[PDB]
RNA sequence: AAUCAAAAUUUAUUAUUUAUAUUAAAUAUGUAUGUGUAGAUAAAAUA
């Protein structure tokens, strides 16, 4: 039997790396901003 | 005692008989040959092919 | 008898005749590969002093 | 040096001197038969004669419990001090390490 | 007093669980040989029977697990970069799994085994009672 | 199971050996009560560090 | 949960502060 | 030859007496000093031709007394030890009626 | 597959050796079972028997010339009766309480058995025994380490005590010389004693030879011995050893000295009863015991340490080492040896080479992994011709016959007693491969044979059973293809 | 025993993951067999551990082949079934070693390390001459000298 | 091909040197007079080695096959291992005598400790200009040690 | 014999190290008692070579000597991988 | 304290050159 | 780890080459024994 | 690999067993033990 | 005359290429000796 | 060949008493001789030498040399007596070179005695005419040597 | 062997060069030996005779040639896509 | 153990022979060998890293003396030490100049 | 393209740190989890 969903999400928030998550999310926001800027012209 | 032990060899996985060879993970890692490796080994030729070539 | 900076400038300038070797090995000296810095230290001691029967 | 050799107790050279002096006062043989020539206890060390000295020990507890100081500061050699350390191994002339002097 | 995870409670067996690393020397084996020699030549057989009882209790063949059973009941894949969390989880998970909680070792008296002798009279120390009758 | 509940006699960093459930808290409850209980600041020594105007 | 709130909002703050490009 | 080998311990090797003179900066003074030291060593080694009191002694590794010789160490003054031991037993059995333990210092071993 | 284990019946238990059988589910494939058909009340009579049987438990009288290089066994009750002292240094490593008590009957064992057989009536065969020993008082057995020295000493103690001969057995000489502590002799001036070894000896020799020591009348023994209230004065030699070893501390410390002195005095006067004296490790009784003499400042007396001209509290020093001839036990032994008025005591002894190794350099011994932690710290060479008054017998390693018989007994009687592979017989190789490999690894040295029999568990590079199971599985698959 | 210091407990999966280094070291596995052979005890879980790790070290340098894909999880679950079967026999020998050694140490009058339990003598963890002056988990002050688990006369 | 490889040519030369070794001919050679450590220290241990005869099982196993079976046991270098080829049966098959002083080399460690220090201390204890035959013997010896930065220079 | 000392004392009576030296005689179907061998150590001299990597080098040396003595011995000994050199350093 | 630390006696102190405390036993003053 | 420097003949370590000729001769002997069984 | 026609030629004189130096193919492997059945 | 081989003098240096990395360069020079043996002094 | 420890364990993180791991300064290591070099706590001249690798390696080299010396001196069952050239036996009437001077000299290759002269040890009982001329009472008894040709138990008689 | 007794020279006599250690046989070749965009003749041929700083000079030349070839193909794509 | 070192004159022996101690004294007269009085007989420790042939750093001469604290304050170390006259330090003092042209001539003379 | 001594650079004092080792009481109740810094590198499937 697998784990329930909420303890799995809280454990993924508890034990994962913070710096890699921060860098990937910030570069994802940057890529979305470049897409929006390319759409605006 | 080797003649008797040849017939009671646990060829299957059982209580005390464990594979542990990586046969589950890798599978068939040890080779085996049915031919004599020339010229290290010698098996005499069968008489049917000998008599056929003779005739 | 220079620093690391001056040695790098004289390597990059081409003034010296030095041979580059792998940075995790012991070069080429058999005593240095054998025992390290202390063994080449003792070998220089053995060449300089201990080969002579003193009088 | 590191062992300060103790005072010479009178009858402790062998078992017959100890037996005659302390244990059995009526022991006829005073000591073991000593030869007419010289016995060299320290071998092959040549020690100054007439001087009380100690032999190298045979048990582990006498080597361990003897008050011998350990190395604390930088060690020194009488010829390997011109060369600074094994990492600043100084060579005056680049002679070969297998150079035999004629 | 800085409480830690190395409590090692002495409750669920004759060995405390999460046990301390123990070490045998050959001096212990020579002392054991002399002790068994003195117990043999003195006639003492009670301690040998206690050792045989512990051997009959704790050394049966463990059962083959059913298909789908694994030893990582919990997924050990989520601890990727938190190494100390993985070590603390491992020591806590093996602290929970006491030797009373194996359940694949047939330890209890309800199981039978044809390998080991169960009665102390079956051992050859008393052979003159069962010689020929 | 063992260690699933928290006995109030046993400390939280250690693990109790008891298997019972009655009179024990779940670990989310222990986490909430440890977040609840820890409101205080340790008393600052005024005399240990002089003022910046004084220095 | 606090680490989850940080992983939610802290990329947005670090994007706005550090690596937001210039506009017009 | 024996006296020359003993007087020049490590300077003789493989049947060849070798002297490395390094004392002075010039090689002429070094060969002068080496010739002087060779002549001094030869003149000291030639004393074995004077008599047998200058012949160097052979160093024999003489063994300790064997177990056959050490077996006689128990029978040293045997009858005297037996005659002493009979009176020591009498002293012990008279001393056993006073205390529980009779020390050999209270029987034969004098301390003061 | 073919088990033949439910049909197997147990043969009737005659001795302790037959009772040492495991349940049939253990050794079913280790020792395989054969079927025979005899002719009784029908032409087929299916009798399932074992291929291997235990070696026969034999009295030393029943051992003969044809039993040379064979294996026999002794009962556990005979082991308790004949050996209350113990066994040799490594003899009991092959006898757990489940295992049979097996012994190999070598050629030298047969020679010493006939020698002890002639000792039992020595006054008729005195010239024969003089020609055997070449006029010496006895035999000293020497060889390399791990040979059959202490095993032969236990064998000749068995031979002597099975024929009702008064036997002195020192099972280990390192409890005397290399003992716990040394005490000066109470009534012997200038002599020393090992008190604990003497108490154990006076206990175990008395309970071993109580049958003949009770008939031993005290000839030269004082009758005014110190005796507590309720105790009887000794009139027998067994009563003398019971007065000696049975006491309360610390009165036993001087009681053992008086008892050893008067026991060695009473032994030296008997010229009609043969007394065999067996010592394991006579080479420790021929040189210095590891005790040293005390410093004379201990017995001199001190007022203070600052101004008394002493250094016992400042620096250690090695005093001259105490020889074995200054011990009262070895004093009585050498008194019986050197005095030629005793044509009655036969010293069938041996040496030990149990010492630690040293090969030019030596670091510190690792405390966890050290096979020589209980070994002797001696390092001294020994020559039995020059250092002993006995006739030397040289025992070497095993030849292939004795090694084959010993390894067959070890493997098959360990699997029969439920101490070997058992159900895991299919993982280890057969007996010919094991004999070849252990003969390589040990060089037929008997202690090396035992050590490599125990180290057979961790053999990594044996591929016999793997190829055999491959061939049998392939033969089964082609047989099923032939059946289809 | 001469190791009387305070120790650090390890999970049994980390011991067996060492393999040939410490857990199935052949010198260590031999002298565990001499303990069982002295007591007249069959070495069956130790022989079960050795036969497994003898074949486990034999193929441990081979690379596993890539699985292209299976419809059902049966050959993957069988490879995981035997894998957790081999851990439980080695868990039994890991308990059989710690059971008999603490039982022999009670017979040979051997004092164990700190916080180590011997079933006959010290039901609690025996502590002697710790750096901490009190008992670490019983919360009791330690007396001087250390606690004697056995009688005196050797 | 040649006869032997690089390490095989080295140890066949060491056997030719020890076959003609004479210690009085090692007068002033230096460390070139040291007579092949392996075979020399083996001879010094003959008081401990004492080459045994073949064992009673070996001489029985052979003599059964020699006499009762009429088929002599031949050495492993006499076995025609190649099926399909007859080998020219080399002459060293059974003629090499088994003596422990010759081979294999087992020595005392104290002699090996004394050999290895004596061989390095007597390195330059050599008399070059000897009154002798050719290339060894001379009257004067000149050695010109050339040094440069490259090995082909 | 390895460096003047017999094999039981060089490798400290360890069966799993001396079985690797026995193995080139085993794979060749040859008796070890019909051969004498002496192994000279040319690498780094240490007071003990009782480890598995030294025993691997010993096995390779004995197998190459058996190949040089009898040439047909190369047919099983190469198949067992005893003549094969791995390149693993520290 | 390496060799002969037990040989230090109570006559070795200059006890008259300081003033000690009677309750604790510590030196409370030093004389110039 | 990455055992790419290790040869392919060392990774399975296929030992036991002496037994194959014996197995083949035993197989031929069993075939002739089966031929003897089928005829009688 | 793919199915081809190699080896399908009639060998002259039928002496394909006496040539002992013939090509023996790639080395096949065999199980040392029969694994338990899946169902 | 004949030429005899002599071991080359090789001395390596361990220095920083920056605490970043360590460079290993070696000074080396090679030797050949020439042995002239004359049966007279000239 | 010896299997004792010679080198010191290197410097790393502070070890704990676990499986396959001993602390860096334990009483089991080197007979407890690391007690001089240990710090019990979990002045710079007394703290820096305990952490230097060359210092602790020199100290364990000194301790291993002491162990080698005491084991070489416990091997000695003899002593060196300076005997003149005339009264010495025939094997020592030659020119014996010094230690590490020449090839290790055989005793007598002509009389089939191939053994080192420096390891030769002579019995005390055979030199009583040389060592003790002044006693004249034969202080040591003659060594009884067994008759090798006598029919004894060793030769099945 | 000896030249006076040599006549048919034995080559490759199974002398194992893998027992002794000569592993550091690394060489640095110039970038773009068979590249169609890099010319065969050039002043970079003078880089073939340089020993002391050989590795760093070869790496710097390879990096510079990779950068100018990447910039050339980038300008090629931009100009051929802009028209 | 603790003993006194003995000496027998050749006039006292029944057969006279030259002893080893007066031979040592003659060698010390010839080669000017310092005889240390306080050298203990128990401290004969060989440099077993170099002297033993079964070690990696084997050189047949003892490269270091087994003595803890053999420092500069001891005068016997000062007597047997090599002086730094015409060592590599003299080459360093006369060669390591910031401009080599001020070592081959004077600059005024060349100009 | 128009200069000059930070730690070019050396030495010392109530004082500023981080480290160096020192360094202890306390069961009346309730209780106390990091990022990193390190050495050689020889286990592996909740996405
Ligand atoms: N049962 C039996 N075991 C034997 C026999 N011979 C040798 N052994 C075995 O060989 C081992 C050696 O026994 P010991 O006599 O003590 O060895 P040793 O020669 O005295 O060796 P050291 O004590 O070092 O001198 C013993 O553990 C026995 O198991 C024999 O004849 N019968
Ligand atoms: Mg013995």
């Amino acid at each position: 039997r697998e784990l329930p969903r909420d303890v799995k999400q809280e454990l993924q928030s508890f034990v994962a790396d913070a710096a890699t998550t921060l860098e990937s999310r910030v570069k994802y926001l940057k890529e979305l901003d470049t897409m929006n800027q390319r759409m605006k012209d | 005692e080797e003649r008797i032990r040849e017939l009671m060899m646990p060829l299957e996985v059982g209580e005390n008989s464990f594979a542990a060879n990586g046969q589950a993970t890798h599978g068939n890692l040890f080779y085996f040959r049915e031919y004599p490796m020339y010229p290290g080994e010698y098996v005499p030729a069968e008489h049917n092919t000998l008599s056929s070539l003779r005739d | 008898n220079v620093s690391y900076w001056t040695m790098n400038k004289m390597v990059r300038g081409g003034n010296l005749l030095v041979h580059r070797v792998h940075y995790t090995g012991w070069g080429t000296d058999s005593h240095l590969k054998k025992g390290g810095w202390e063994h080449r230290w003792n070998k220089v001691l053995q060449r300089n002093v201990l080969q002579y029967s003193r009088i | 040096r590191f062992p300060p050799t103790p005072s010479e107790t009178p009858a402790t050279q062998d078992w017959m001197a100890y037996t005659a002096k302390y244990l059995d006062k009526q022991f006829t043989i005073s000591a073991e038969p000593a030869p007419v020539y010289n016995v060299n206890k320290l071998w092959p060390m040549q020690q100054i004669p007439g001087k009380v000295d100690q032999t190298p020990f045979e048990e582990d507890q006498t080597w361990l419990l003897h008050s011998i100081p350990v190395q604390q500061l930088e060690m020194h050699h009488h010829e390997k001090d011109l060369q600074d350390l094994p990492f600043i191994n100084h060579e005056q002339f680049p002679r070969s390490l297998e150079w035999n002097a004629p | 007093s800085k409480p830690s995870d190395n409590v090692a409670w002495y409750d669920k067996g004759p060995v405390e669980w999460l046990p301390r690393p123990v070490r045998l020397t050959y001096d212990h084996l020579d002392q054991l040989q002399q002790w068994t020699m003195r117990a043999t030549l003195d006639g003492r057989t009670e301690e040998f029977n206690r050792i045989r009882d512990l051997h009959r209790e704790w050394s049966q063949h463990p059962l083959m697990p059913v298909l789908g059973d694994v030893e990582p009941k919990f997924p050990l894949n989520l601890f990727k970069q938190n190494h100390r969390a993985k070590k603390r989880f491992l020591v806590r998970w093996h602290k929970a799994n006491t030797p009373a909680n194996w359940l694949w070792m047939p330890r209890g008296p309800t199981v039978v085994t044809p390998l080991h002798r169960t009665n102390p009279t079956q051992y050859p120390e008393n052979w003159k009672q069962m010689v020929q009758r | 199971l063992e260690g699933a509940m928290h006995k109030p006699g046993e400390s939280g960093l250690q693990a109790g050996s008891s298997t019972t459930i009655a009179g024990k808290e779940t670990w989310s409850q222990f986490s909430t009560k440890m977040r609840y209980g820890r409101r205080r600041i340790r008393v600052i020594d005024v005399a240990a560090k002089m003022s910046y105007e004084y220095q | 949960l606090i680490r989850q709130c940080l992983r939610d909002i802290v990329p947005v703050i670090e994007y706005r502060n550090r690596e937001e490009p210039a506009r017009l | 030859e024996r006296r020359l080998r003993i007087l020049a311990q490590h300077r003789v090797g493989m049947g060849v007496l070798k002297l490395d003179a390094d004392k002075y900066e010039d090689q002429a003074d070094n060969v002068t000093f080496g010739t002087t030291k060779l002549s001094e060593l030869l003149a000291d080694a030639r004393k074995a031709q004077l008599g047998e009191e200058y012949w160097p002694s052979v160093e024999l590794k003489v063994r300790k007394p064997s177990g056959q010789s050490k077996a006689h160490y128990s029978l040293i003054d045997n009858e005297r030890i037996e005659k002493r031991s009979r009176e020591l037993y009498e002293k012990y059995r008279d001393a056993k009626k006073r205390s529980l333990f009779v020390t050999p210092m209270e029987t034969w071993l004098e301390v003061k | 597959k073919k088990s033949l284990a439910a049909m197997y019946m147990r043969p009737p238990v005659t001795c302790y050796t037959d009772a040492c059988e495991a349940p049939v589910a253990m050794w079913d494939g280790a020792i395989p079972l054969k079927e025979t058909r005899k002719l009784k009340n029908g032409v087929p009579v299916r009798t399932v028997s074992r291929t291997y049987s235990h070696p026969p438990q034999l009295t030393p009288t029943q051992l003969s010339f044809n039993d040379i290089n064979s294996m026999y066994c002794v009962g556990n009750d005979e082991l308790i009766q004949f050996f209350p002292e113990g066994l040799g240094g490594r003899v009991f490593q092959t006898m757990p309480p489940g295992h049979p008590r097996g012994f190999l009957y070598r050629k030298e064992t047969h020679l010493l058995n006939l020698f002890v057989d002639k000792v039992q009536h020595w006054h008729t065969k005195r010239s024969v025994l003089s020609s055997l020993t070449n006029g010496r008082t006895g035999f000293i057995v020497d060889g390399p380490t791990g040979c059959g020295k202490s095993a032969l000493m236990c064998q000749v103690v068995h031979f002597a005590r099975s024929r009702n001969i008064v036997t002195l057995y020192v099972p280990d000489a390192k409890v005397w010389t290399h003992g716990e502590w040394c005490w000066p002799s109470t009534i012997l001036p200038g002599f020393f004693d090992a008190p604990d070894a003497a108490r154990s000896f006076l206990k175990y020799f008395a309970v071993a030879n109580r049958a003949t020591l009770t008939s031993w009348k005290l000839r030269c023994t004082p009758k005014d011995l110190p005796t507590e209230q309720g105790e009887r004065q000794p009139q027998n030699l067994y009563e003398l050893c019971e007065w000696g070893h049975r006491a309360v501390a610390p009165a036993s410390i001087d009681r053992q000295s008086v008892c050893v002195k008067f026991l060695m005095d009473e032994l030296s006067e008997e010229k009609k009863l043969p007394v065999v004296i067996v010592v394991d490790g006579w080479n420790l009784f021929s040189h210095e015991t590891h005790f040293r003499y005390p410093h004379p400042d201990f017995l001199r007396g001190l007022a203070s340490f600052n101004e008394s001209s002493t250094d016992i509290d400042l620096y250690p020093q090695e005093l001259p080492r105490i020889p074995a001839s200054r011990l009262s036990f070895v004093r009585g032994l050498n008194k019986m040896i050197l005095s030629g008025d005793d044509p009655n005591k036969f010293f069938i002894t041996c040496t030990t080479r149990d010492f630690k190794p040293f090969d030019g350099i030596s670091g510190f011994p690792n405390v966890e992994t050290d096979r020589f932690a209980n070994s002797l710290d001696e390092y001294a060479p020994y020559d039995p011709e020059k250092d002993s008054h006995f006739h030397p017998i040289q025992i070497g390693n095993f030849d292939e016959y004795e090694y084959r018989s010993f390894l067959r007994f070890l493997i098959n009687s360990g699997e029969l007693a439920g101490l070997g592979w058992g159900p895991l017989w299919h993982a280890s190789s057969d007996f010919e491969r094991k004999l070849y490999k252990i003969g390589f690894l040990s060089g037929r040295n008997p202690q090396g044979v035992v050590d490599h029999y125990h180290q057979e568990l961790v053999w990594r590079y044996d591929y016999q059973r793997t190829r055999q199971k491959q061939y049998l599985l392939k033969r089964r698959m082609e047989g099923m293809s032939r059946g289809a | 025993n001469t190791f009387l210091t305070s120790s650090v407990a390890t999970p049994p999966i980390s011991v067996i993951r060492t393999g040939p280094k410490w857990w199935a070291h052949p010198e260590r596995m031999v002298r565990q067999k001499l303990m069982y052979f002295t007591l007249g005890v069959d070495q069956l879980p130790l022989r079960r551990t050795a036969v497994i790790q003898r074949d486990l070290q034999r193929f441990h340098m081979c690379k596993p082949p890539p699985r292209v894909g299976d419809s059902t999880g049966y050959k993957r679950s069988r490879a995981a079934q035997l894998n957790t079967w081999y851990r439980r026999i080695q868990y039994q020998e890991y308990h059989m070693q710690h059971l008999f050694t603490r039982h022999v140490w009670g017979l040979l009058r051997v004092y164990p390390g700190n916080t180590t339990k011997i079933q006959g003598k010290a039901d609690d963890g025996y502590v002697g001459y710790d750096s901490v002056p009190f008992h670490r988990y019983n919360r009791a002050p330690l007396p001087f000298p250390a606690r004697e688990l056995y009688e005196r006369r050797k | 091909f040649n006869e032997f490889d690089a390490k095989g040519r080295e140890y066949v030369q060491y056997m030719r040197e020890f076959a003609r070794f004479d210690p009085r001919k090692s007068r002033g050679n230096g460390q070139k007079g040291f007579p092949f450590r392996d075979a020399y220290l083996t001879k010094m241990n003959e008081a401990n080695q004492k080459t045994p005869p073949p064992t009673l099982e070996t001489i029985m196993d052979r003599a059964v096959r020699e006499h009762h079976q009429h088929a002599r046991i031949l050495s492993p270098l006499e076995v025609q291992r190649d099926v399909g080829r007859l080998e020219p049966i080399p002459s060293y098959a059974g003629k090499i005598n088994a003596d422990r002083s010759v081979f294999p080399f087992q020595w005392k460690t104290e002699d090996w400790y004394e050999y290895e220090v004596a061989k390095v201390r007597n390195r330059r204890f050599v008399f070059e200009n000897t009154e002798e035959d050719g290339i060894r013997g001379s009257e004067v010896t000149y050695k010109i040690v050339l040094e440069g930065f490259w090995d082909h220079h | 014999t390895v460096m003047g000392k017999p094999l039981s004392l060089v490798l400290d009576n360890k069966a799993w190290l001396m079985e690797m030296v026995l193995m080139p005689f085993d794979e060749a179907n040859l008796d070890y008692r019909d051969f004498d061998a002496h192994i000279v150590s040319e690498g780094h001299a240490m007071p003990s070579i009782a480890n598995e990597i030294a025993a691997f080098a010993l096995r390779m040396a004995v197998a190459n000597a058996l190949v040089k003595l009898i040439p047909l011995t190369r047919i099983p000994l190469k198949k067992s991988g005893l003549l094969s050199v791995d390149r693993r350093r520290e | 304290p390496e060799v002969a630390m037990h040989r230090n006696t109570v006559g070795l102190l200059p006890a008259h050159m300081w003033e000690t405390d009677k309750k604790t036993g510590k030196v409370k003053s030093v004389k110039d | 780890d990455k055992y790419r420097r290790v040869p392919m003949l060392l990774k399975p370590q296929q030992g036991g080459q002496q037994y194959f000729n014996h197995f083949l001769i035993r197989s031929t002997n069993d075939r002739l024994t089966q031929q003897d069984v089928d005829n009688a | 690999g793919q199915k081809s026609l190699m080896g399908a030629l009639p060998a002259p004189y039928g002496d394909a067993e006496f040539f002992r130096g013939r090509y023996r193919g790639p080395p096949v492997a065999r199980p040392v033990v029969s694994l338990p059945t899946l169902h | 005359p004949h030429v005899e081989k002599l071991e080359p003098w090789v001395r390596m240096a361990e220095f920083w290429t920056s605490e970043m990395s360590t460079a290993h360069y070696e000074f080396r020079k090679f030797f050949r000796v020439i042995i002239c043996k004359l049966p007279f002094q000239s | 060949v010896s299997t004792g420890e010679f080198d010191h364990p290197p410097f790393q993180f502070r070890q704990r008493h676990t499986f396959n791991t001993t602390p860096l300064h334990d009483a089991n290591r080197f007979g407890g001789r690391t007690a001089y070099l240990r710090e019990i706590g979990p002045k710079k001249q007394g703290r820096r030498f305990k952490k230097d690798p060359r210092t602790v390696q020199f100290n364990v080299d000194v301790w291993c040399a002491q162990q080698t010396l005491r084991k070489r001196w416990k091997q000695r069952d003899w002593e060196v007596i300076e005997i003149p050239f005339r009264l010495v036996p025939r094997e020592q009437q030659r020119v014996i070179p010094e230690l590490y001077t020449d090839i290790p000299q055989m005793t007598d290759p002509a009389r089939n005695d191939f053994s080192n002269i420096r390891n030769k040890v002579y019995d005390r009982e055979e030199l009583q005419g040389v060592l003790f001329p002044a006693a004249g009472a034969m202080l040591y008894p003659p060594l009884q040597r067994v008759d090798k040709q006598a029919m004894t138990l060793d030769k099945y008689l | 062997g000896d030249i006076y007794y040599d006549d048919t020279r034995g080559l490759h006599d199974r002398s194992p060069t893998w027992m002794n250690e000569v592993p550091e046989t690394r060489y640095d070749r110039l970038y773009g030996v068979n590249h169609p965009d890099i010319a065969k003749i050039g002043i970079r041929r003078h880089l073939n005779v340089e020993y002391v700083n050989r590795k760093e000079v070869v790496e710097r030349d390879a990096a510079l040639m990779k950068k100018t070839l990447s910039s050339g193909r980038r300008l090629r794509h931009r100009v051929e896509s802009s028209r | 153990g603790v003993h006194r070192v003995g000496y027998t004159h050749p006039s006292t022996l029944p057969v006279p022979c030259a002893q080893r101690w007066d031979l040592r004294l003659a060698r010390a007269r010839i080669f000017q060998e310092y005889i240390e009085e306080k050298a203990p007989g128990a401290w004969q420790l060989e440099d077993e890293r170099s002297m033993s042939p079964e070690f990696k750093t084997f050189t047949g001469y003892p490269m270091r003396d087994m003595r803890p604290g053999y420092g500069q304050n001891l005068p016997d170390y000062i007597m047997k030490k090599r002086l730094p006259n015409n060592t590599h330090y003299e080459l360093f003092a006369r060669r390591d100049i910031p401009n080599e042209d001020n070592a081959m001539y004077g600059k005024y003379l060349y100009d």
